[PDB]
């Protein structure tokens, strides 16, 4: 056990000038005399420029560095589902160690422009809005953008949960396993999370990377790329997974700490010239694999919580401009009463339609088309019934729809029951009834659906279509539920 | 222990060279030679063996080469059931003139937070009284508040009266912080806690410990204060398993407190001037600030919002550390509606049908939606007038107006400010009241029938009162 | 008066529409000026407080 | 923007407060009589 | 002196922006860091510890007092420029004059919506 | 000679050279790297070191590490055998299809044409498309800012307009992927392999891609524009050809610029742009033009920050544009393709000394009665319903059906050269065509095929 | 060389905005402190000993004049701006070219109210 | 461009032609022509006499094609010259001085190379001390009388420069 080591030259905010260590490389990870990790993010002439992965409290001036000859890497594999993990892999959730037993560097390069193939197989949400107007799909990156608590957690916790119908199936291929990285969250927000995804039985394909607030910035920084990671394994397997960043913004601010600190020259909003580089690096490695590479997929949900809307600010604008699409959530709809507050003008999906299942794609364009009607037309509400019958038709079929689209939290639909709600709705099942009651209608014409017409739903999941046999069946079914309707 | 010199001062930061035993970071180091107690921290390692400190108290009068004293540990308070009823600084002494604190343990001021593993998920509905609060942003049982408000809104007069209902009705050892506040608030309370009997300076039976670190304190004081006030919650909740309250006013100063050194301890500033460790220094701070599977720490939390941003970088990253914002707002307050809360930006993470029950939840929707909507008919109101109003719309204006009204509450601390007397309206009262101005039951009733009362009984004696009168 | 009242009033309204899209204009040429500005204030503030070191 | 008018303070939103106090104090002088 | 003495004194600092800039360009050369708007760090200490010192003192002192009303000139009605909301964070309530007021007859020009006093009817006569 | 790395920061390098420094923007060699690490010189830091920027990642480089230079700038390979192949900034095949087999290498800094190559006189470049080649057609040689992003056929004009000025005036294309998202990218190949313009079997490919993608250093998204404008300028010079250039997007070569910049440590200008913005833009820039053996047009997406035509990357980049496309969502939702917005695309060279007095007069004209068609919509008398027959018919035949196409609508392709487009325009306007139904002009070629298809 | 040797001539800088910003970029390099807009804060300088040196000469000096055309680039019409406002501080007038006037056909886009020349007035022929 | 030198020659036209005593006009940082269209306005009207004694007016210029120095100088210079004329002849002055920002203005071009950390606006941090310090000057005292008008421009109408 012989090692190369240096002296900590000065140590100060989380980062350790370190004389000697003349061998250590870039992003290389070494070890502090009181066991404290490290990694070397400036090589400068004279000294290294450490973070330290925790209390600089315990490093002093003297201290010994050693190397470890390794850049950052994390276990990965199928042992850490059902985990709660840090930013390294280490388990925290008290149920003893990872049995992985394959190791991956956390900063590994995506895939290039050929073992690619288009994204076309849908990632299913649950959340109807999503499902139908700005669909997501297995290899894309849609960013969950909006203000503070707005919904875009319930739209990450509601996208995880609805995987239990595939997870629990016997379809391989339509598997999607769940992670779930938390930057710069409370210890206790993290645990009522995992908490509800154990309820919902949603742990046993999950897993929770947890950097939180009270974690150095090493560690907040680290943890998206640890997470990226343990999904490419699936990714590389020719298995599916899906990634949550909650949120980058965080990330970003820890990034601009270390480095701020470092002395790295400082940018707009005192930001390192290198975050938009950060974040793509890291968004580009969830990509959709042909099957010359397993098939396999990686679909990227990263959060970023803007300041009043403000989607002009500069890590809002590089994520947006490095994502496939946005779902954007406003808290005036969400107080309108409409939840989840989608903003649908505003989202969007630049993959779409090619993510959609026939049946969806069928109700969804027409949905699409009649609320961007009513979206046009939708300030003449307040004056509505002084202008024609046509505008006033607009503006019924748009709240209509738009009523249509509310959900409860926690409970993701399947896509046969949304692609049927949304054919009542389109197909003008839902114009005599009276908007403060379709909700209610949505609720009890689903449980009819799903007690006794379990044909239906199952010929459409099976066809993925409304094929005319299948659409002459739902018309009879809508209406004679809409003539016996209270 | 170690003996180090004074090589530079500036400011509130203090440069000390140690020959031998060069003390960890965040050791107190005691300069000798000075009327009263002057204590240093150390931030950093300078190397050439040489600290750079932030000093607790005025750093006038420092000489080079004023020989300074390693204690071996960081800032030790003490701590147990004898600090009650005692106000100590941020290095714990006692600052009441009453004598010493005669603790039999002394508990260091910095500490790691608790693990992972010793998180609680209990989520139990704290009914305070106030109208607004319990309907819109319940707060709960064990969890942290947060109060935010720019600078005359309410923030003092709103956790004085979450002090009398709760602290009052409560059985576990208050703890106050005063952290970067006025001094004439301090002494205010402190007698406002003497004359209630929570505070007793006879027959010790105490129930609230003072910790008072104020405007005129230096930076390293004004941010050192908060940690001393949790240190001492935190005694209470571990080494008792009592449930605490913890009072903080105001967090946002101890955020400020950093910045005012960021620059002299040799660190680029971040956006806004503020300290490029602002968010983890807020984390290691506010994770403390917890529940555990050990006890119970209840805190409220008096936020400044500069300039009534709520987008500053310190209000924004404590936003994501508390359960139930309570945001108050300046348009409100000119309303005269008292408390200021704003109904659609305050939040509560027990505002869950399934925790509240489903009346509670839909009638909290119902009044977020109906003053939503009244927000969106203003500018037709503005453009048309009223007159050429739908009358569904008249309805809802109606309805909303009432509601704004009925959600105000004379507080008994105000009782100078109002005239008015206190009125403490239980959950179910309030919940039934919203209720019955949605469904329009009360339609017939003027708006100003419903402006500070509690329960809608009081609504109704106060319409047949106005009437009566003209 | 009708057909007199509900032509002035169409041309009225029309009236308060342009003059409103073009305040709007004006309004929006002064918040890009704005913004622009405060982003290279900060720029130059942190700029200013790192070279002081 | 539901509350922009308003909420800017200015000519429109000191107008439509001085309407909205109007009409509803000319409906709470009715509404009191009629008690 | 006064208010340590049994009397009662009145300080007006006339005015605190004034004082700002001062300190600004004092420690600009020193070679000081510079924060927001050139500003140093601590010029909310700066602030605070001078209008700290006004009290009032308790019998066993003397009773005496010292009132401060410092006054703060804004850019254009900026009242949440940086000095402003220091010292509107530090004092006890505002006295807001306004422009629009002054020149609409309204003189002193005192807004009244806007002046806040932390103290209120405790510092008042009964008859008033 | 062979210098050491000394220094390692993020994407930037510093390297002691003990003999010969490399002069300014020379590309180095990292030696002893499982894939190639290239540095570009940007700075003489004194004491024989040099500070450069990484055309890579930088994890696993060691201080002392040996570093090669290569003695001149970053060298691709230019020549034919560049058609139809993805290479990345430093001129590597990432495509998969083995080497880049050319006989030339070509330095990617380069200076522009000297004040005595430039072609003094204004003129057009006829690409085949009706609604260009009227209302805003694209000068030889200049810059065409191409606005409008996702669903309104950017990708099918690019590829017409390739495939049209390979047809008619015989040049190839480049496109360089500035900052372009690995997804896209993938997808940009495959619908260019599908529409016949790269040809994966034989050598009869019209585009050469150059891609640096979104995860690439800063230094490599800043240099790929220069390293597509390279493969032009080998085409332009050596083969006297007309070449197009595709630049997508160009605010990330600017937003890659400022990056750049902000790792070397300078101060950001306004805006937090890079003090050299415009002679960045500039150098890069002054490279697409007409000189006396060909000339390069640039097509280049537009990208405007904030919605803000003022914002410094759009006001220094329109300082550079001779035309304007603007692909319109509400003109694509008419069912109206390509969707160019006729109103709202612009060219400099518009102007009767240059196009000519009756193509200027003929494309006044159809601006004009498109105008008035839309203030005839704001209200919806004698001639008003002539004006809004005939803008309609002039709506319907600004459409056009493109070869790109033919194997999704199954329709033939359409070249229509100029002198058809504006007598086409011309009858129309004249009032030849009044007894046609408006529905004979939508997607047909010359005025001819609109008769024809009326016929029937 | 023409003014001091009893020839006229003129001069046309297309445009000074352009040197503003090469100047900017020499200032930002060489770490100078940005004033707004980033620019140093001799940029007002730059151009004032520049169009000085545009003169008239008496007869003893020959009487020969050099007459000086600037030309600046304003954004969205911005004539308020930092570099516009300094060369109209230095120029003897202005000819305000609007775009409003340009794209409805009205060309040269001169707006009459808004341009003016103050020392030509007394130049003008008598027929004109 | 929004008439400060109209206004300030209408002055010198209203209360400096009919004036008393003598009177000052320092030209800093403005325009060279301007300052020789005074000077030969001043000589036809008869206030500058180039043949005797009996001239009123003292001139004082350093233009805008001067370095900042003398820019920043010239103030002080003009200054100097009406002090004179209040201390030591206990006359009433009159001083007019355009532009007195340019003399801010000066400081600010070199301060930079001064070694000064620079304050708000990229402005001298000494503005304030330096602006009391020359404006102190320029004041009324019991031994004689100055009636100062002041033209200072305005950068990008920004009345919180
Ligand atoms: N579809 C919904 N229906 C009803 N309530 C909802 C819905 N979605 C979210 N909520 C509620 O809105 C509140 C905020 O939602 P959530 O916390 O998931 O968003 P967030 O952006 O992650 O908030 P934060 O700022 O804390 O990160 C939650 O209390 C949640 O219960
Ligand atoms: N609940 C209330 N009832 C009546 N007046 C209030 C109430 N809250 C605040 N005020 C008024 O607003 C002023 C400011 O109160 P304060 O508690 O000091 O706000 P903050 O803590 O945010 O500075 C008070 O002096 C009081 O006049
Ligand atoms: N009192 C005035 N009457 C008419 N025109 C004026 C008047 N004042 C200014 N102007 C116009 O504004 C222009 C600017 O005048 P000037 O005083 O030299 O500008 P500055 O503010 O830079 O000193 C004048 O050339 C003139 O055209
Ligand atoms: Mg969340
Ligand atoms: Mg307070
Ligand atoms: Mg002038």
């Amino acid at each position: 056990d012989l090692e190369e080591t240096g002296r900590v030259l000065s140590i100060g905010d989380g980062i350790a000038r370190v004389h000697g260590l003349r061998n250590v490389q870039a992003e290389e990870m070494v070890e502090f005399s009181s066991g404290l990790k490290g990694m070397s993010l400036n090589l400068e002439p004279d000294n290294v420029g450490v973070v330290v992965f925790g209390n600089d409290k315990l490093i002093k001036e003297g201290d010994i560095v050693k190397r470890t000859g390794a850049i950052v890497d994390v276990p990965v594999g199928e042992e850490l589902l059902g985990r709660v993990v840090d930013a390294l892999g280490n388990a925290i959730d008290g149920k003893g160690p990872i049995g992985s037993k394959t190791r991956r560097r956390v900063g590994l390069k995506a895939p290039g422009i050929i073992p690619r193939i288009s994204v076309r197989e849908p990632m299913q949400t649950g959340i109807k809005a999503v499902d139908s107007l700005v669909p997501i799909g297995r290899g894309q990156r849609e960013l969950i953008i909006g203000d503070r608590q707005t919904g875009k957690t319930s739209i990450a916790i509601d996208t995880i949960i609805n995987q239990k119908r595939f997870n629990d199936g016997s379809d391989e291929k339509k598997k999607l396993y769940c992670i779930y990285v938390a930057i710069g969250q409370k210890r206790s927000t993290v645990a009522q999370l995992v908490k509800r995804l154990t309820d919902a039985d949603a742990m046993k394909y999950t897993i929770v990377v947890s950097a939180t607030a009270s974690d150095a910035a090493p560690l907040q920084y680290l943890a998206p790329y640890s997470g990226c990671s343990m999904g490419e394994y699936f990714r590389d397997n020719g298995k599916h997974a899906l990634i949550i960043y909650d949120d980058l913004s965080k990330q970003a601010v820890a990034y601009r700490q270390m480095s701020l600190l470092l002395r790295r020259p400082p940018g707009r909003e005192a930001y390192p010239g290198d975050v938009f580089y950060l974040h793509s690096r890291l968004l580009e490695r969830a990509a959709k694999m042909n099957d010359a590479f397993g098939g396999g997929s990686l679909t990227a949900l990263p959060v970023i919580e803007t300041q009043a809307g403000d989607v002009s600010a500069y890590i809002p604008t590089n994520v947006i401009s490095i994502t496939d699409g946005q779902i954007f959530l406003e808290t005036e709809l969400f107080y309108k009463g409409i939840r989840p507050a989608i903003n649908v003008g505003l989202s969007v999906s630049r993959v779409g339609s090619a993510a959609q299942t026939r049946a969806m794609k069928q109700v969804a364009g027409t949905m699409k088309l009649e609320l961007a009607q009513y979206r046009e037309v939708a300030a003449f509400a307040q004056f509505g019934s002084d202008l024609d019958a046509a505008t006033q038709q607009l503006l019924s079929r748009g709240v209509r729809l738009t009523e249509l689209l509310k959900q409860g939290q926690y409970s993701p639909m399947a896509i046969e029951e949304q692609v049927a709600v949304i054919y009542a709705g389109v197909r003008g099942y839902l114009d005599k009834l009276e908007p403060s009651k379709i909700t209610k209608f949505e609720n009890a014409f689903l449980s009819h659906v799903v007690s006794q017409h379990q044909a239906l739903l199952g010929t459409i999941r099976a066809d993925g279509k409304i094929s005319e046999q299948s659409d002459a069946k739902l018309k009879e079914i809508v209406t004679n539920f809409l003539a016996g309707f209270e | 222990a170690a003996t180090g010199r004074i090589v530079a001062v500036i400011g509130a930061v203090v440069d000390v060279q140690f020959d031998e035993g060069l003390p960890p970071i965040l050791n107190a180091l005691e300069v000798q030679g000075r009327e009263t107690r002057l204590v240093l921290e150390v931030a950093q390692h300078l190397g050439e063996s040489t600290v750079r400190t932030i000093a607790m108290d005025g750093t006038e009068g420092l000489v080079r080469g004023q020989k300074v004293l390693d204690s071996g540990a960081p800032i030790k308070i003490p701590v147990g059931p004898e600090t009650l009823g005692r106000i100590m600084n941020v290095i714990g002494e006692p600052i009441d003139e009453r004598g010493p604190i005669k603790t039999k343990q002394f508990a260091p001021i910095h500490a790691e937070a608790p693990e992972f593993m010793e998180m609680s998920v209990e989520q139990e509905i704290l009914v305070t009284g106030i109208k607004v609060v319990d309907l819109l942003a319940p707060y709960a049982k064990g969890g942290k508040i947060g109060l935010f408000g720019g600078a005359g809104v309410g923030k003092t007069v709103l956790i004085m009266e979450l002090i009398n209902n709760v602290a009052k009705a409560h059985g576990g050892y208050s703890v106050f912080a005063g952290v970067g506040e006025r001094t004439r608030e301090g002494n205010d309370l402190y007698h406002e806690m003497i004359e209630s009997g929570v505070i007793n300076l006879k027959d010790a039976t105490s129930k609230v410990a003072l910790v008072y670190g104020q405007m005129n304190e230096p930076p390293g004081a004004r941010a050192r204060v908060a940690l001393t006030g949790l240190t001492v919650a935190e005694y209470f909740r571990d080494q008792e398993g009592q449930d605490v309250l913890l009072f903080i006013d105001n967090i946002f100063r101890f955020t400020q407190a950093g910045s005012e050194v960021s620059a002299l301890l040799g660190r680029i500033p971040s956006a806004v001037g503020y300290q490029p460790t602002l968010a983890t220094d807020m984390g290691t701070m506010q994770e403390r600030i917890t529940t555990t599977k050990k006890g119970s720490i209840t805190s409220v939390q008096a936020i400044y919002v500069p300039a009534d941003d709520l987008t500053d970088p310190a209000p924004a990253t404590t936003f994501a550390h508390l359960d139930a914002t309570t945001v108050l707002s300046r348009a409100i307050a000119e309303l005269g509606i008292y408390p200021a809360v704003d109904p659609l930006d305050s939040t509560s993470r027990i505002m869950d049908p399934n925790i509240v029950g489903s009346e509670h939840y839909d009638v909290a929707r119902g009044v977020q939606k109906i003053l939503q909507d009244y927000k969106s008919l203003q500018d037709i109101i503005a453009i048309l007038g009223m007159d050429e109003l739908s009358e569904e719309d008249k309805l809802t204006v109606s309805r909303a107006r009432k509601i704004q009204r009925f959600l105000s509450q004379p507080f008994q601390v105000a009782e100078v400010f109002t005239g008015h007397m206190g009125k403490l309206v239980p959950l179910k009262e309030t919940i039934k009241g919203f209720q019955q101005i949605l469904a329009g039951e009360y339609d017939h009733l003027p708006e100003q029938a419903f402006y500070m009362v509690g329960p809608i009984e009081e609504a109704v004696a106060k319409a047949d009162k106005l009437a009566e009168e003209h | 008066s009708t057909t007199s009242e509900q032509s002035a009033r169409m041309t009225a309204m029309d009236n308060a529409s342009k003059n409103a899209s073009e305040m709007i204009d004006k309004l929006t040429l002064t918040f890009n000026r704005t913004r622009q500005a405060v982003i290279t204030k900060e720029l130059i503030e942190i700029i200013s407080g790192a070279a002081a070191l | 923007g539901a509350g922009s008018i308003r909420e800017a303070g200015g000519a429109f939103g000191k107008r439509e407060q001085a309407e909205e106090e109007r009409y509803f104090r000319a409906q709470s002088r009715e509404q009191l009589a009629a008690l």
